[PDB]
RNA sequence: AGCGCCGGCCAACUCCGUGCCAGCAGCCGCGGUAAUACGGAGGGCGCGAGCGUUACCCGGAUUCACUGGGCGUAAAGGGCGUGUAGGCGGCCUGGGGCGUCCCAUGUGAAAGACCACGGCUCAACCGUGGGGGAGCGUGGGAUACGCUCAGGCUAGACGG
RNA sequence: CUGGUCCACCCGUGACGCUGAGGCGCGAAAGCGUGGGGAGCAAACCGGAUUAGAUACCCGGGUAGUCCACGCCCUAAACGAUGCGCGCUAGGUCUCUGGGUCUCCUGGGGGCCGAAGCUAACGCGUUAAGCGCGCCGCCUGGGGAGUACGGCCGCAAGGC
């Protein structure tokens, strides 16, 4: 069970920003707008200098607690990343943003990736024109993640999908509006991305 | 400015207690002192005097280290002959290396023979009459002649680089070149532009300085008349 | 006696360059000979002749080196960095042409004597031979 | 410019009748990520003096690190004192890996892909040093070209 | 929705209780009243149907060092010879090819491991295909180095 | 009576070489056996002092022993606390011992100081602790312990 407890907190510890809300997160409430400084009875205290591991350990903190996946299954991301050939930092990026409860979100079908992932353990998306429910399964190059035939009508799937009309999305992606679908068309790239998180040290703090 | 035979002067020099180094520029073996070959003492002077017209004709300072008795004083003469510094009296520990600090020396040297010269002078008891006088005279000992630095050197003259060995070091340290009238006792390597021959004897530390201030003036153009230290060598 | 003819020419080599001495010699042999060729030809010593010193033949080997560096110590480069013994009596190092090392990834060398005669890591590579890794130079 | 990474500080002591005085040592590293690096071990009686007086050793003590794409031309091992340092070029996506002290070295030198090892003594300004000659000793096809050409 | 942590190593601090006690403790070490180290609480860090603990193997440990260590004063040169076996062996030529090197070829069960595609909605799991050195056997080839047999040589050694 | 060794001449042999597990021999002092010897010295011991108390240091005596022969023991701060051989790598200075044309040159030893270099540092530095090759011996945290057990050796003490 993929953490479940308050979010905007993770945000504070990582003194940026996360969305894990959604449009609160956008919204003057996210709460790093006033009151960026971590949780906790000392958050306003002054931070003593981190040790080469700290930051290590915050920066994967951060990559992680944004795709919201458990250790067990980051880890195994990373290590399957490390054996792949080519730059294992870009890479393990690429697998992350595979996560079909991912590509859910980058396409906007839900607002959050909390969000994005239940509407993939009910059903409610579809690879290909089939149903899959396992948010970690890995969209292909070319696969179509349109919504459930008998969810286009669902209440949420509307405003979503509506907020979605008009409004450039993902170069790797491709939203059809109409149909509801979307199209996986490239693994993004280092480039495509703009996440507040340098592989670098993540890759070194499992370097360990 | 030249010179050929010149065995009236330099050439075999220093006792048998050598350098091995120093071999490359070594004659022969005679009457347990070692003579050194002429020949390459002129290669060596027009190579480094080369290097003298460079520095000379560009505003190249040029400071000259003499502290060896047998020309403490032909030193400070033919470097007067130029708006060239000199040391003669101690090679003050850091000159060039701590050249930013023993320069707040020469500050307070010119800047108290401003007090002694003002309504100042008389002034305050003479208990301070006494201890700035003397302060002025050491000052006056040493920097008198480093006091025309106002930056590092742009080379080092130097007459007996083993005497001289600290100085040498400083410069080498700091890349600014050396130029030494070494011999039979000194390490080649440590100097850039050798001049081996005598470093000892009036006659020969009297002889290159000159010629070699002459060169300066000459190539830095001025026209001047023979030294004004050939007394000197009594 | 001398157990490592070769060690000692390697040697000899490598105490005469830290002195920075003009040429040094070692007792002749043919597979001396055939090591200098090499050394020569990669430029690693300005060049070797034969010679007769008291009657014995011996090989100058002219050194080389780098030019005057400037700050304390102008001592030049050595262009022989580093030059070691690898096989060696009681212990003989040989490899297949699979096997030959990439000494300073290139920037260095290797001498192997092969049944094609001595070559250098490359010249083996190319006639796709190993034998004894005599030793490495760079 | 340049940029400061603090290897170590530590508070030595010293005897004197009526107790131990203290000083304090701090190592930094000062780099471009462009091929230049420095190190300076400075010494005073306060941290922050101590720390000043190390970059400012550091910018006096440069090298020129012969980059070839995040690594390093060739392979090196270098002993300073009872340290030894294992330097080998690595291929992209690799990383720097390496201990705190050659790393901080490494990284503002500008390169990116390094495998490295730690032998002998470990100790930080002992490694350090021995860093800083390995790096100093690297050569480039270019160099070795200059050098065997003659 | 639990479990373990928050003195340093090692991510995470504050109050009360207790006063060399009760207790903690992987190592270094905490506790004799104002304990970020004991017990509680509030916070916080780390994982999460799991989290800790003990046991055992490899690692870090170039701390048995072949790769990759050492022995003057830190374990560590034998009290000194003589010499057996063994290890090692100047310069030149020739024969043989033992070591060494090179082609080719036969072995090298499947499975596993690696790579690529596939089947269970994914994965774990599974299938198909692809690569496979090494190690030995065989056939042919090379001869610089090492070995061996021949001859020669004086620079090692030994004689006068 | 006898071992080693150094120099000169470059006369003879043609690697006949290096190292060396076991083995064998040598091996200070004390100690052991048999028999001699015994001046001086001196464990033990007998006394006198000192002292809080001295089974001590100081003083007076004094046996083994110290000395010899033959046999045994086999240890040590048996030390340069550095195994043996060979080649290579600035010099300065003193000294012992050869040969030479005898200021000096050239060998073989003994000391200092020092190039390069090496070393944790002290230091080492053509007597290496430098650069290399060959072979032997040995080390692997402290205590337990050079102990226990076993074997071997010894008259024993005890040694390995
Ligand atoms: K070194
Ligand atoms: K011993
Ligand atoms: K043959
Ligand atoms: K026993
Ligand atoms: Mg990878
Ligand atoms: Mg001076
Ligand atoms: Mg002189
Ligand atoms: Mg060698
Ligand atoms: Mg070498
Ligand atoms: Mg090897
Ligand atoms: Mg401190
Ligand atoms: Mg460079
Ligand atoms: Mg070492
Ligand atoms: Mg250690
Ligand atoms: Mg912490
Ligand atoms: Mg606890
Ligand atoms: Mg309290
Ligand atoms: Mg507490
Ligand atoms: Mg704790
Ligand atoms: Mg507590
Ligand atoms: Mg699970
Ligand atoms: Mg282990
Ligand atoms: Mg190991
Ligand atoms: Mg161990
Ligand atoms: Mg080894
Ligand atoms: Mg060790
Ligand atoms: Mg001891
Ligand atoms: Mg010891
Ligand atoms: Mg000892
Ligand atoms: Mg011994
Ligand atoms: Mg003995
Ligand atoms: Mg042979
Ligand atoms: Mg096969
Ligand atoms: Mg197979
Ligand atoms: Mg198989
Ligand atoms: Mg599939
Ligand atoms: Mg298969
Ligand atoms: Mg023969
Ligand atoms: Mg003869
Ligand atoms: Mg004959
Ligand atoms: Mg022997
Ligand atoms: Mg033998
Ligand atoms: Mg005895
Ligand atoms: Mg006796
Ligand atoms: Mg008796
Ligand atoms: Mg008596
Ligand atoms: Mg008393
Ligand atoms: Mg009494
Ligand atoms: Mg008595
Ligand atoms: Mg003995
Ligand atoms: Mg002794
Ligand atoms: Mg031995
Ligand atoms: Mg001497
Ligand atoms: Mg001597
Ligand atoms: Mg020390
Ligand atoms: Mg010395
Ligand atoms: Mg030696
Ligand atoms: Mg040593
Ligand atoms: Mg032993
Ligand atoms: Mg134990
Ligand atoms: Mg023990
Ligand atoms: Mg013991
Ligand atoms: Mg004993
Ligand atoms: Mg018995
Ligand atoms: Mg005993
Ligand atoms: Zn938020």
């Amino acid at each position: 069970g993929r953490y479940i407890g308050p979010v905007c907190r993770l945000c504070r510890r990582e003194g940026v920003k996360l969305y894990l809300k959604g449009e609160r997160c956008y919204s003057p409430k996210c709460a790093m707008e006033r009151r960026p400084y971590p949780p906790g009875q000392h958050g306003q205290k002054r931070a003593r200098r981190p040790s080469d591991y700290a930051v290590r350990l915050r920066e994967k903190q951060k990559l992680r607690r944004i795709y919201g996946i458990s250790e067990r299954q980051f880890r195994n991301l990373f290590e399957e990343a490390s054996k792949k050939k080519g730059v294992t930092g870009s890479v393990f990026l690429g697998l992350l943003e595979s996560r079909l409860d991912n590509v859910v979100y980058r396409l906007g079908f839900a607002v959050s990736r909390r969000q994005a992932r239940q509407l993939v353990r009910h059903g409610h998306i579809t690879v290909n024109g089939r149903r899959v429910d396992l948010p970690s399964y890995r969209v292909r190059p070319g696969d179509e993640i349109a919504v459930a035939e008998k969810s286009r009508n669902l209440e949420l799937i509307r405003q979503n999908l509506e907020a979605m009309k008009g409004r450039k999305v993902g170069p790797w992606l491709s939203l059809d509006v109409e149909g509801m679908k979307g199209k996986f068309l490239r693994l993004p790239d280092r480039e495509d991305l703009a996440l507040p998180v340098n592989e670098q040290l993540v890759i070194e703090f499992y370097s360990r | 400015v030249k010179e050929l035979l010149e065995a009236g002067v330099h050439f075999g020099h220093e006792r048998k207690r050598w350098n091995p180094k120093f071999a490359r520029y070594i004659y022969a073996e005679r009457n347990g002192i070692h003579i050194i070959d002429l020949q390459k003492t002129m290669e060596e002077l027009e190579r480094t005097f080369r290097f003298i017209e460079d520095l000379a004709m560009r505003g190249g300072t040029i400071l000259f280290v003499g502290t060896k008795k047998q020309a403490q004083d032909i030193v400070r003469m033919e470097a007067e002959r130029a708006g060239m510094p000199y040391v003669n009296q101690r090679w003050l520990g850091g000159m060039l290396t701590n050249f930013k600090t023993i320069s707040q020396r020469v500050h307070r040297l010119e800047e108290l023979e401003a007090l002694f010269a003002s309504p100042e002078i008389e002034e305050r008891p003479k208990k301070e009459q006494v201890r700035l006088k003397h302060e002025l005279e050491r000052l006056q000992k040493y920097l008198s002649g480093f006091r025309l630095l106002k930056r590092l050197p742009d080379a080092i003259f130097v007459v007996d680089p083993t005497k001289e060995a600290i100085a040498v070091r400083e410069a080498r340290k700091l890349f600014i070149p050396v130029i030494a009238l070494a011999d039979t006792d000194s390490d080649p390597d440590l100097v850039d532009y050798i001049i081996p021959g005598n470093d000892d004897a009036i006659r020969s530390i009297q002889l290159i300085l000159s010629r070699a201030v002459d060169l300066i003036i000459q190539a830095r153009g001025g026209v001047v008349e023979p030294s004004p230290s050939y007394a000197l060598v009594q | 006696m001398l157990t490592d003819p070769i060690a000692d020419m390697l040697t000899r080599i490598r105490n005469a360059t830290r002195v920075y001495k003009e040429s040094t010699d070692v007792p002749a042999s043919r597979f001396k000979e055939e090591i200098l060729r090499i050394l020569a030809r990669e430029g690693f010593i300005k060049g070797y002749e034969r010679v007769d010193v008291d009657g014995k033949p011996y090989l100058r080997v002219y050194l080389k080196y780098g030019p005057r560096r400037q700050g304390p110590d102008p001592r030049p480069e050595q262009v022989i960095h580093h030059i070691r013994r690898i096989s060696k009596p009681g212990r003989r190092v040989y490899v297949g042409v699979k096997e030959i090392p990439r000494v300073r990834r290139g920037l260095g060398i290797a001498i192997l004597s092969t049944s094609k005669g001595v070559l250098t890591d490359r010249e083996a590579r190319k006639l796709g031979v190993g034998g004894e890794l005599i030793c490495e130079v760079w | 410019d340049f940029e400061e990474k603090m290897i170590l500080i530590r508070r030595t002591a010293r005897m004197q009748a009526g107790g131990r005085r203290f000083r304090f040592g701090a190592l930094v590293v000062v780099g471009d990520r462009q091929g230049r690096v420095g190190l300076g071990f400075g010494k005073a009686p306060e941290v922050p003096l101590a720390v000043q007086k190390a970059g400012y050793y550091a910018r006096r003590n440069m090298v020129e690190v012969p980059l070839q794409n995040g690594t390093i031309p060739h392979e090196i091992e270098v002993e300073f004192g009872a340290s030894k340092i294992v330097l080998k070029p690595a291929a992209p996506g690799t990383g720097v890996i390496a201990g705190a002290v050659p790393r901080a070295i490494l990284e503002l030198a500008g390169v990116t892909d390094i495998l490295t090892k730690e032998l002998g003594s470990r100790n930080p300004i002992n490694i350090a040093y021995a860093t800083m000659e390995a790096l100093r000793q690297l050569r480039t096809k270019a160099d070795v070209e200059r050098l065997r050409k003659g």
